[PDB]
């Protein structure tokens, strides 16, 4: 049974500085002690990343966002409210949609003709604990893909990159400690590849799934939740690999004349 | 919260030019593609142009292709339309819009501005 | 370029009457059709997306359906505030196009 959570008006956006974050390993190739110039979809340096407050403190506002050419997603929470994502086009029974949901022991990824709720969420009950996906969708049929593995998900900062190229949905991720609030940290950390899913569907829009506790819409409560969303662009990067093949630095060649010089000369 | 404000309208001679602009606020403008739509007096809606979120790919209606140029500045949240070689037939109210589109722009919300009148005579 | 047409170009109906507007595409556009409602002096309001999905805030008296080339917009019980020009718009491919527009008047 779907319930109406989004009974409030839409809140205005906030923005933060991406600094030098959102860089991922462009391929599965080992390189070391070398500066490599690569052209791929990357999050532009020092760009404005949208900061969303899906649950503000009981204001529930968890919008459907465009996917564009790829999405940079990040969150900092210990409450395990963010569980997963929905990717697709019409996000209804007319087309195939990708549902990624994490839980206590596993991650379940399905591609089906899901009929999603207007403002879908994961239902969590306490008796032992019970969890239901029927608060996300009413029904689903014509499933084409299924994958099950281990969970994808101071404070812990979780970063993901979502791409959809030539039928492959590519996920990159990184998990780091953070002692800051209301922003993204400075410094460099590359995101390692997580999984390549041979799905073969179109993605133009996506939504974040939050878990709510049963403790009709007025009976569903959760603590504050927030996340950051950026978008990838066709950019040229100079990536610095150390002796162990770990990327320790990077230059966004279009950030400024100085960066252009570094990329031209292949030097930091 | 969401606003779209067209400006730069007015009266110009045939064969002349005019640059329109639309100021966006209340939403993350740099995440969405944007459209221009025009409506001549007594007529229906006509699609004019579309630009992607990154300001890269641009598309035009055949009736304005080669004359109009669409552009955007994401640091100012401003959408622009540069019209060259204007004709009497181009008299219309011009709107900037974020049209709900599950195929190309990925917009889940439909937003329109107020409309700015362009007269060519 | 896909051509769009609507029929009738104009209809009159009274309060409580059922109003149907037909939109036809020259090419198969699947389920990618929007419906807009425009009143004089105002920008168009979206009522239906993806052929049959209702926008939030739109009264339940509005509905629509169809697939491929032939689509229908329906008002199950016309109200005095429903007097407007309705447009269909395809977004299956670029360039996007709007239909001629159907004016619903008051009987
Ligand atoms: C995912 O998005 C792509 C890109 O829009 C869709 O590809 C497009 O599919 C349509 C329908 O098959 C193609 O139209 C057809 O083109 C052929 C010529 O190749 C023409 O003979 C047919 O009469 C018709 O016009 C369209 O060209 C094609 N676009 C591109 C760039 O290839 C794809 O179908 C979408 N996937 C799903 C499941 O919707
Ligand atoms: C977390 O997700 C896993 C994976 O879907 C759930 O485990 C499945 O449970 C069903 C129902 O009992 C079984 O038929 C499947 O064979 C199980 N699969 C695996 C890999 O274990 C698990 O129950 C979920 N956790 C909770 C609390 O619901
Ligand atoms: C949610 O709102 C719709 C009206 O848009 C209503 O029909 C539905 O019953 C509501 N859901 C619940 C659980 O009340
Ligand atoms: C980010 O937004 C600020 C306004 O808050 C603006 O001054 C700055 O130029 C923007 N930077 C980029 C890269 O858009
Ligand atoms: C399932 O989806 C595939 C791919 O779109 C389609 O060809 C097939 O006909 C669908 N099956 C059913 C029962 O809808
Ligand atoms: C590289 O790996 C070795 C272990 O084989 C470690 O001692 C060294 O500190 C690492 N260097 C860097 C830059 O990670």
């Amino acid at each position: 049974q779907c319930v109406n959570l989004t009974t409030r008006t839409q809140l205005p956006p906030a923005y933060t500085n991406s600094f030098t974050r959102g860089v991922y390993y462009p391929d599965k190739v080992f390189r070391s002690s070398v500066l490599h110039s690569t052209q791929d979809l990357f999050l532009p340096f020092f760009s404005n990343v949208t900061w969303f407050h899906a649950i503000h403190v009981k204001r529930f506002d968890n919008p459907v966002l465009p996917f564009n050419d790829g999405v940079y997603f990040a969150s900092t929470e210990k409450s395990n409210i963010i569980r997963g994502w929905i990717f697709g086009t019409t996000l209804d029974s007319k087309t195939q949609s990708l549902l990624i949901v994490n839980n206590a022991t596993n991650v379940v990824i399905k591609v089906c003709e899901f009929q999603f709720c207007n403002d879908p969420f994961l239902g969590v009950y306490y008796h032992s604990w019970m969890e239901s996906e029927f608060r996300v969708y009413s029904s689903a049929n014509n499933c084409t893909f299924e994958y099950v593995s281990q969970p994808f998900l101071f404070k812990n900062l979780r970063e993901f990159v979502f791409k959809n190229i030539d039928g492959y949905f590519k996920i990159y991720s990184k998990h780091t400690p953070i002692n800051l609030v209301r922003d993204l940290p400075q410094g460099f950390s590359a995101l390692e590849p997580l999984v390549d899913l041979p799905i073969g569907i179109n993605i133009t829009r996506f939504q974040t799934l939050l878990a709510l506790h049963r403790s009709s819409s007025s009976g569903w409560t959760a603590g504050a939740a927030a996340y950051y969303v950026g978008y990838l662009q066709p950019r040229t990067f100079l990536l610095k690999y150390n002796e162990n093949g770990t990327i320790t630095d990077a230059v966004d060649c279009a950030l400024d004349p100085l960066s252009e010089t570094k990329c031209t000369l292949k030097s930091f | 919260e969401v606003q779209l404000v067209e400006s730069g309208g007015g009266v110009v001679q045939p064969g002349g030019s005019l640059r329109l602009s639309c100021a966006a606020s209340g939403f993350t403008f740099n995440s969405y593609g944007m459209h221009w739509v025009r409506q001549a007096p007594g007529k229906g809606l006509e699609w004019v142009a579309f630009i992607r979120y990154d300001g890269g790919n641009k598309y035009y209606a055949d009736s304005v292709k080669g004359r109009f140029t669409i552009s955007r500045d994401n640091s100012k949240n401003t959408l622009y339309l540069q019209m060259k070689s204007l004709r009497a037939e181009d008299t219309a109210v011009y709107y900037c819009a974020n049209l709900k589109d599950s195929r190309y722009s990925g917009s889940y919300y439909d937003y329109w501005g107020q409309g700015t009148l362009v007269t060519v005579s | 370029v896909i051509w769009m047409t609507q029929s009738p170009s104009s209809l009159s109906a009274s309060v409580g009457d059922r109003v149907t507007i037909t939109c036809q595409a020259s090419q198969d556009i699947r389920f990618y059709l929007n419906w807009y409602q425009q009143k004089p002096g105002k920008a168009p309001k979206l009522l239906i997306s993806d052929a049959s999905n209702m926008e939030t805030g739109v009264p339940s008296r509005f509905s629509g359906s169809g697939s491929g080339t032939d689509f229908t917009f329906t008002i199950s019980s016309l109200q005095p505030e429903d007097i407007a020009t309705y447009y269909c718009q395809q977004y299956d491919n670029l360039p996007f196009t709007f239909g001629p527009g159907t004016k619903v008047d008051f009987k």
